[PDB]
């Protein structure tokens, strides 16, 4: 259908056009820049020079909408999706059972993220002359998203912005002229994300917490108040020190059984996505373990060999962060927790009272739990740190 | 090991035991083929696992079981193991020739064809070659121009609908010019004793697949291209009944190749299965 | 329940199950309360995306979005979107040269009208002229005769001006109608050449992104053996038109395809109103 | 359309490229008030926008008077006629041949760009011949309110049926017998097709493969038309409408002596 | 087992030494397979193609290509080539009693095939002789051509009447024409014959999965290659004859690695 | 040293200046153990692409990947892959209609002949016909006298078949050739007609290496200044035969070609053997 | 050792003091290049191609662009502009035995190409007049065309029968008429003078995969831009006439930076 290909690529403006000619010549720099972009300070977002490209190619994606879900099937590579090892080399021809039922085992219930570009096909993958990886994947995509073709020399290859959370439902073991192939199919479930747009962030907080301040009473409010604005420092730490069962202490108790009542009574109404930049003490270190450092290899696959996976375990509540901007007071810490929350699970908007007690922050309940989904390393300046994309169970 | 679902060497979108050992569609998706589905009334298919489309029609296992190509073909194509083949034949009358007043290019002809269709699917156009024998030699082919091809013909029907007069057939070249000429010889021949006969010999069409948007599309497909590959894995069934005829085709296995991993059928099954 | 759609189409298989209403672009379950306020209650199939065989989906259709020339009669999902147009012939002539063959030309003057819902856009009707038995010839029409955008209801010269003339045999415009020399001695004394249509063609239109409405390439010649495959016809007299609609039904054979019933006596009174 | 809802049910006026609000403070500025539908992006019709026809940025060739975004576009072009020509030569069938002088002239708003008129020629009450515009006949660029051959030049002369030029117009015996003594050819328009020009981001419009013929049908099946003489040049032009049977279309509502201004002006 | 240097999806030790296709799926060759009857195959390493019809080695070993080619085109070897020729009868010729043009002609013809692969779309170029001396070359027009014609079948089906062949131009107009002297030779001493020329057609190639599309492929620019590279087998039953085209390796060279064979074994393997 | 390569190629700079032959696809230097094997040493140049002219690069030529037609003597990276193909004359048969003007009407049969290396692929000459110094028309062949596969050292029409007749003029077989009278009353006495090709058009089969080798769109009518403007010829004859190639050369005035020089006597033997 | 402006990857100091390529990149220009056998160029920093012709300035500076173009098109300020003319001989008419339409026409017309760059198709537009008045115009249709048309040569190679032009229509038919008072008067004293008016022909370029594409291209919309900001100089040595186009200066304007020469110094860049 190269007829709308060319037809789509004279409603744009001159910028706009010589960046998506552009991009046939810096792909992989543009995808891998896109990738991590929003976990900078503020300074260098509005000051880098890849700017003006990624704010017109948003711009030309986002304009064509489409009207039902339609299919799409690209080639992956199977390390995004927690395998790092092999299922047959580029030479092989087939894959052996026990490694399937590796893969069938370990990814049994997670939700993956994908907030990059990409390039995708939409025909079935036949004689195309690339099929690199062993795993074909086969996606449906939901109503009004973006895409946009371009009408490259020979092909005619859309290209998306996926900025979403896939599962994968269903796998099973093909073959294609003579090779095997593994393929999956996966769908996209809805989540609600301010990469950077605070303003909206700050919209979207007051509009849905304002009108729960008057579901307490002043005694609550006060207290709660209090809690919210110097007693945390001591609070929680008496959490720390496992209170109720080693030292008991009611006063500190009835806090907590404020703080909590305040909590129950209005959940999230929505799936949001939270950030909160943490340590090395969260986490079985410290600023002198040789473990913190992230620049060397040995260190990056021990980590990810020990927590990636396993379950994590909160005593005290979660103040989260929404923007997921890199603020002045966290330049030392080199872990932003990137956790999902369901349309169910208690907390509110400390930034919903006027009066300084937080910056777009929520609360998240007392002794947690956590299922961490995949680890990632992004480079700033000199030092690399781990993205730790983690889910809240419930 | 190798579980139900984990094994499907193709991509027809049915697991291997299903399509071994008998399935069924079901809000759109297999299921084992059990025995308290008969009452409601589904069918027991069987297919081929190492094969694509296991009959050679240009639809695949899951399309024709499924029920999801499209809504004039009939039931009895739904079977995988039952090409979905249509067989269309052209019958002349009313022959009517006129002289002009030579010893070439004596008399023009021109004949009424009305064309008919038995099978199973339909075909969206139709330019049958007919050549007109007279006595032995053949007088001229001819190819139907853009005057004569019928467009959305179906099964078991007609070309002119039944109750309208038929269609007429005289032009000879490309741009509908030049009546066909006769010979002298040939014009004294079929005045007194004898009458010129008309037999097809091929017909071209098309058949509507649906496109990446819904919207069916049927330029670019030809019917002329599966017909070698139909008629060579299979074997023919033409029924009779004094009124209309009938015509199918059902696959046969190779009792030679190892790799042909085909399901079989007798004929006390192959009668039953083409028909109901 | 809300939450899955095994065609999609944008409608949930509840709503496409107990009925439901287009409230600004959006489904929303039927309520009781809407009827006084002048909306209606559609139900349709929830397993294909489009229950009609017309080629419009039932989201399209019911949201009312598809066009702006169709008859609001053509948005229940249960009725097709098809048109009908025919031929009707008067004013023949002929035209003698004065040769045994090809002893006289003729010339005949037609008017196309249309029933049903949708307007074709460029209609080409191949037509054949008969004489008292014997086919005397037939023809598709040229660039010459073309009519576009035909409306419902009209005919393609407006009630107003004058007939169309067809006398050429001819891809090209020439080489006039021939005729034999028996048959001019046949239709001097009693007889009549009579005029009919045997098939229409011509594309309909289909909506785009800002509207951008385009019409070439898509075609009514492949969606009418699927309408005429289950649908069932309903006509109706009025001594001043002629109505003429298709609508959908159940074949209760197999126990598979799953689509709702009507009564002849509801299915006259959503057809027409 | 990308301007709100509240702008689009209320009030709006298109500044600097960008919507705003509609104070009562510009009548004596200059400025005009319009008024659209919140749910579609072209209420009227005509293949433009409400944003588009409400800004300007469209064309330069369309009258000042379309801009409101319930007016549509809608060239209207005809064919008037002049000095036939028969000549004899010298049988029955054709006996004679013909020679036309034709002109054509638009009212309405748009323009259009490759006029192709299907004119039939009829005589007596008898369709004689219908007949297309072939390569020679067919002028390009008719502005709102002109002619092909404009004011000052020689008519223009349709003499040739097929779609080559070849086989000039025939005629038959009786026919010549007739118009000869008593009566005269007198034709018709019935169809005419053409294209429109659409801009882009960077001046440059392009109007090869658009068409006016596939939307005539809904410009005229929702809006009423309003015509106009003047012994100087008629004018014509539609408004837009709403059927109050239907609560889903919130079309604004106009009156006849508020449409008489809103569209002519 | 380890590399592969050809990219035809089969591995060199295999592709060398002996292997066989089952469940679409290479394997070594055994000694515990001809007693259920597999087949044998060897091809060469360094050509993904190894004979010269467009289908690859291993597309052609699997049985994935098309149905109606007949099993003895399975093997890697033995080339898939439809041969078609063209026969003529019933010449009659037509009067019109000028000095040149005196007369116009009409052939009965009929196509027929012997080989392998299927003709999708026939067009035999034919031209006329004369005691030694042509006539008029004329190459099918569009009602003469045939398409889908099968091996092994004439192209009028058994039983129907034969193709009538009279015009000349591109369109048809300007029928066959004929001069005097050639006329009044042609009825006294001898007749005229007939002899194809050339024939160009196309062939059926798969798709991703299940459809076919013939329109743009070729068999006119893989017949030199074919041609060029390869030794040709006839045999005649005196009921329907048979010919084949089997690969032989050009030894001057020793880069070229092509297995070798006995005439003893090339007939026994190219028609069974 | 096997640091890198200035063209693209893939061979690098010097296995390109010193020797190189190709094991496997791969290339590799030049020993002297090798020319007992029965292999053979090139030399290229390393500044173009493809290096004699011919329309197949440096690597693709050497390691004989580009068809297999082609004669073994065009795999050397010097010796440029090009077909020259002539047309043969006899029987020219007139016949004479019953005017001053157009008296007769002519008919030849002509056959076609290919010398060197590659195939041609739809040969379509450009022939006139020369009568006692003045010509009386030229005709470029028609959908009927268009070749196929003209491989190298065959005929159109194959040996042993009768030759191929020439007679119409125009782009659609028709419109017979004319002859004026003086002309006819000049060739009766006993002259005679001479027939020359001017030209000759083909297409050149590459094969597009995701199989199914492509041959529509190519053409080897703008190879032909290219490989004829910077090269030097060889003819050969034997009386039973003829041969013809065409040699690279260099152009000894100017310091940016880099293209190895011969002798007369290795250019020979390099070029037939 | 600064930025390029125009964007042609030859820098603003070089290409405004004097360069040479070397190796497929330039260097800036020594004082003893000359020696090797080199040369020195210059060209504007403003424009990519500075003469006007379709090709910018280090294609024609490194001799990258073709192999069948004359040296003397590498110094950027000389285009690369083929100048191709018609030549008539042996004028035939032919009676027919009309008031009008009394006889046919026949011309033995041959081109001819000088300048530098080839044609790859050529297509001349002649008109015949006669006493001062046109005849009949024509353009060259599908037999009359030629290809490859080298610089210098002519289209029939030397030693060839010249070509044949007798036919009007664009099909070929309905030969070329003349009247009958035209031919009463040319007969009897005078005859037919030939001149051509305009040719137009397509131009070779690489492509984006390793071949040269000649389709597509035209020399058509380069004659103008070519021949409005040049000076024409010519020669003839009576063995052959020459052709070049070299481009200079606009001083009226402030913003052309295009280096300026002598006449003297102009005649010996372009024919050396
Ligand atoms: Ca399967
Ligand atoms: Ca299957
Ligand atoms: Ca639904
Ligand atoms: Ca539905
Ligand atoms: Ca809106
Ligand atoms: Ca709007
Ligand atoms: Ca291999
Ligand atoms: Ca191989
Ligand atoms: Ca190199
Ligand atoms: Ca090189
Ligand atoms: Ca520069
Ligand atoms: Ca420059």
């Amino acid at each position: 259908e190269r007829k709308e290909a060319e037809r789509i690529e004279q409603k744009l403006e001159r910028s706009e056009k010589e960046a998506l000619e552009s991009y046939k010549k810096d792909s992989v720099e543009i995808s891998k820049y896109s990738q991590t972009r929003n976990y900078f300070y503020d300074y260098q977002i509005e000051a880098n020079s890849r700017e003006k490209e990624y704010k017109e190619l948003r711009n030309a994606i986002s304009k064509n909408k489409i009207d039902k879900p339609m299919y799409v099937y690209y080639f992956e590579s199977p390390e995004k999706f927690a395998f790092n090892k092999v299922i047959r080399t580029e030479n092989q021809n087939e894959i052996s059972l026990e490694k399937f039922n590796e893969f069938k085992e370990t990814i049994q219930n997670k939700l993956f993220k994908q907030d990059g570009f990409k390039d995708i096909s939409l025909y079935e993958p036949g004689k195309g002359d690339e099929k690199p990886t062993p795993l074909l994947m086969h996606l449906k995509l939901p109503r009004n998203t973006g895409m946009l073709p371009y009408t490259n020399t020979n092909n005619v290859s859309t290209l998306i912005e996926q900025g979403y959370s896939i599962k994968i439902d269903k796998i099973v073991r093909i073959v294609i002229d003579g090779k095997h192939y593994i393929k999956a199919e996966a769908s996209v479930v809805s989540s609600l994300d301010f990469k950077d747009d605070v303003s909206k962030g700050d919209s979207w907080g007051k509009a849905n917490y304002n009108d729960w301040s008057n579901k307490l009473t002043p005694n609550e409010l006060a207290d709660v108040n209090d809690y919210m604005r110097g007693g945390y420092t001591a609070i929680n730490n008496y959490l720390i020190s496992n209170g109720p069962v080693n030292n008991p202490n009611p006063e500190l108790d009835s806090k907590i059984t404020n703080i909590e009542n305040a909590l129950k009574r209005e959940p999230i109404p929505t799936n949001l996505t939270v950030y909160r930049r943490s340590g090395p003490q969260e986490f079985g270190l410290t600023l002198t373990s040789p473990e913190y450092d992230f620049n060397k290899l040995e260190n990056i696959d021990a980590f990810k060999s020990k927590w990636e996976g396993q379950a994590l375990s909160y005593p005290n509540f979660i103040s989260t962060s929404i923007g997921s901007v890199n603020m002045s007071a966290f330049a030392k810490r080199k872990i932003v927790l990137r956790i999902t929350i369901p349309k169910g699970s208690p907390g509110a908007y400390l930034s919903a009272i006027p009066g300084y007690a937080g910056e777009y922050e929520v609360l998240l309940n007392h002794g947690s739990k956590f299922k961490i989904n995949k680890i990632d390393s992004y480079k700033d300046g000199t030092i690399t740190k781990l993205i730790v994309d983690a889910t809240l169970i419930p | 090991d190798w579980e139900d679902e984990d094994l499907d060497t193709d991509n027809d979108n049915i697991p291997d035991s299903y399509e071994r050992n008998g399935y069924t569609i079901k809000d759109l998706i297999a299921v084992k083929w059990e025995d308290s589905f008969a009452e409601q009334g589904y069918k027991k298919y069987v297919s081929n696992y190492l094969e694509s489309n296991t009959a050679g029609d240009p639809y695949t296992d899951y399309e024709k079981a499924s029920g999801s190509f499209d809504k004039a073909i009939k039931t009895e194509a739904r079977d995988p193991l039952v090409a979905a083949y249509p067989i269309v034949g052209v019958g002349m009358e009313k022959l009517i020739i006129s002289t002009n007043e030579n010893k070439g290019e004596s008399a023009y002809i021109n004949a009424n064809v009305r064309y008919y269709n038995t099978g199973t699917a339909p075909m969206y156009k139709v330019t049958p070659t007919t050549n007109l024998v007279l006595d032995g030699d053949t007088l001229s082919t001819i190819k139907a121009q853009e005057n004569q091809i019928g467009n959305n013909l179906s099964p078991g029907d007609t070309y002119p609908k039944k109750g309208l007069s038929p269609l007429a057939l005289n032009t000879m070249d490309q741009f509908s010019s030049r009546l066909i000429p006769i010979n002298y010889d040939q014009l004294k021949k079929l005045d007194a004793g004898k009458q010129i006969k008309l037999e097809t010999t091929q017909v071209s069409g098309n058949f509507g697949t649906k496109n990446s948007s819904g919207q069916i599309v049927t330029e670019g497909n030809s019917w002329s291209d599966y017909i070698s590959q139909i008629d060579s894995i299979s074997a023919s069934i033409i029924l009779d009944t004094e009124n209309e005829s009938y015509e199918r085709r059902v696959t046969a296995k190779n009792l030679q190749d190892p790799e042909d991993k085909t399901p079989e059928l007798t004929i006390g099954e192959a009668i039953e299965k083409a028909f109901g």
